[PDB]
């Protein structure tokens, strides 16, 4: 949607400190652990039997990195999230049929991961800015449903 | 359905939080108000600005309810009965709103518990807060 | 969104038989009875203490008629639901702060009311067409949130 | 929390439905598949076309589970335990999907019960199906 300059400031400053090789795997991993029906979409991924197995599964890590790549792209195109996520929308909606509530769930997991990694720095206004971002990404990813 | 591991996980998290519980409750409330502005309409008579004495006081109430739930985890419907009556009958709180506060409570814990907020404990805490929310939305009529 | 010609046919044919002075009140009334937190937005409406009181409350009936008016407008503008519902969106989102899940709930209640009134005529393909319509209306009404 | 009036209402609706229950179960399934195409992916091995013997057979199973719930309404968690294990552990059914089928079950009843589908009975049926859904999503781990 429309972030204020203060919110854009909050988002971009934090994001520059994010380890993009790790945070994606961490968020995808927690998604599969916390909301286990999501493992349904990852049957080829091998061992997902325990939280430790999920988090250390190299395919989970690799795929989380790709997923976070798309978030980063969204961050650079906040005023055109629909266009940025058009092909991913077709993929997640028309091909995979993932219910869009799971997009909201992953966004909130990402928020929890950022909170966990950044602690006090992840202030309530910073979180509010991120909640606008993940809401916008989930909405754009679900466009093929609307 | 909380497993034995879930109860141990939730108890451990409560333990580390310690006497910060009320302060953390207020922070979760503030996070909800800023991230999810629709929730603000349930508190038209509160000042919701940062540092508000009313939000601090309410955070303590919220924390006390959650710890009462932890202490009586095998009979949450009984422990939270009066609170579920209040939120449904008198306040008419939209059930969607429980997921929003529950998320903010998790974010607050995560921002304050670096060692404890593992994926397993995260899962256990989400189930606990979902269980509390199920009871709190169980009394609409 | 995009209804097929068959779906547009299903929707418009049924709708021509709808009593627009009654179905709105019936749907709003059931919304307040089935999902009672929604009564929060209708405190000025007087007696809402029982299902009979709700359904026979003349303000519920009057307001349901206005609500259904907006649905009818949406039916005539399916390929521009966003524009049609722009002012209602500002009202329901920015002024009233109704959570958008309640838009989905009212749509589904309307579906139940149509099923109840039309019986066998409300076939599964007819319902599917209506589900696209109410989804589109809820999404357009919630645009100010996105 | 189902009230005494809710149980009476749900029992009366079940009574009028009578031996049509399995047929109505199949119709609810079909309605879900057409209205909410994402749900179709849980049945990749079913033919979901109109008149499918597999959908008819499954509708009967769904109906039988719901009537078992009605017959044991004061202990649904116990009655539906094996079914909740199946839907969560083996099938991994997204919890959102229970609301969709529950809505279709209501629409089916409404399309077949003109006298009985009053606002009160509609409310009672929604609570019952919500209760069944709560149990069916209670076993994720
Ligand atoms: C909400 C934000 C999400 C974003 C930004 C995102 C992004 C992505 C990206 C960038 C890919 C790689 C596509 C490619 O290889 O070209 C992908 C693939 C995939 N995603 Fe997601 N995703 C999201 C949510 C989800 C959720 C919630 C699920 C399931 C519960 C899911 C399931 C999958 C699966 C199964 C693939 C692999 C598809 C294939 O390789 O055939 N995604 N996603
Ligand atoms: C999620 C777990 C929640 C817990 C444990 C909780 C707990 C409490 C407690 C302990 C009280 C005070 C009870 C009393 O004074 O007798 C309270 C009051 C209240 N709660 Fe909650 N609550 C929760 C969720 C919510 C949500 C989601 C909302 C709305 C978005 C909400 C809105 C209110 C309001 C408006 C009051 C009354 C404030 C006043 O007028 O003094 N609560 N809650
Ligand atoms: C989802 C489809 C909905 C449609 C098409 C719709 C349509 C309308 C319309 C046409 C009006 C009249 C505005 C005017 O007087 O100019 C209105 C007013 C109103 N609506 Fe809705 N509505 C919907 C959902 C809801 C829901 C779910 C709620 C609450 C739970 C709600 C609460 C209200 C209230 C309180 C008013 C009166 C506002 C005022 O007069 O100040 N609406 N709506
Ligand atoms: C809402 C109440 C529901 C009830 C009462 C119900 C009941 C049942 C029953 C009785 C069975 C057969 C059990 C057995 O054979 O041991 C079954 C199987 C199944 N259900 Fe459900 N169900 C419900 C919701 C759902 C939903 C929402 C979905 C997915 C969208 C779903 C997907 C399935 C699948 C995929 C099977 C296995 C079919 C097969 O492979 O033979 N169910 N359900």
């Amino acid at each position: 949607v429309h972030l204020t300059p203060e919110e854009k400031s909050a988002v971009t400053a934090l994001w520059g400190k994010v380890n993009v090789d790790e945070v994606g795997g961490e968020a995808l991993g927690r998604l599969l652990v916390v909301y286990p029906w999501t493992q349904r979409f990852f049957e080829s991924f091998g061992d997902l039997s325990t939280p430790d197995a999920v988090m250390g599964n190299p395919k989970v890590k690799a795929h989380g990195k790709k997923m976070l790549g798309a978030f980063s792209d969204g961050l650079a195109h906040l005023d055109n999230l629909k266009g940025t996520f058009a092909t991913l929308s077709e993929l997640h909606c028309d091909k995979l049929h993932v219910d869009p509530e799971n997009f909201r769930l992953l966004g909130n997991v990402l928020v929890c991961v950022l909170a966990h990694h950044f602690g006090k720095e992840f202030t309530p206004p910073v979180q509010a800015a991120y909640q606008k971002v993940v809401a916008g990404v989930a909405n754009a990813l679900a466009h093929k449903y609307h | 359905v909380l497993s034995p591991a879930d109860k141990t996980n939730v108890k451990a998290a409560w333990g580390k939080v310690g006497a910060h519980a009320g302060e953390y409750g207020a922070e979760a409330l503030e996070r909800m108000f800023l991230s999810f502005p629709t929730t603000k309409t349930y508190f038209p008579h509160f000042d919701l600005s940062h540092g508000s004495a009313q939000v601090k006081g309410h955070g303590k109430k919220v924390a006390d309810a959650l710890t009462n739930a932890v202490a009586h985890v095998d009979d949450m419907p009984n422990a939270l009965s009066a609170l579920s009556d209040l939120h449904a009958h008198k306040l008419r709180v939209d059930p969607v709103n429980f997921k929003l506060l529950s998320h903010c409570l998790l974010v607050t814990l995560a921002a304050h518990l670096p060692a404890e907020f593992t994926p397993a404990v995260h899962a256990s805490l989400d189930k606990f807060l979902a269980s509390v929310s199920t009871v709190l939305t169980s009394k609409y009529r």
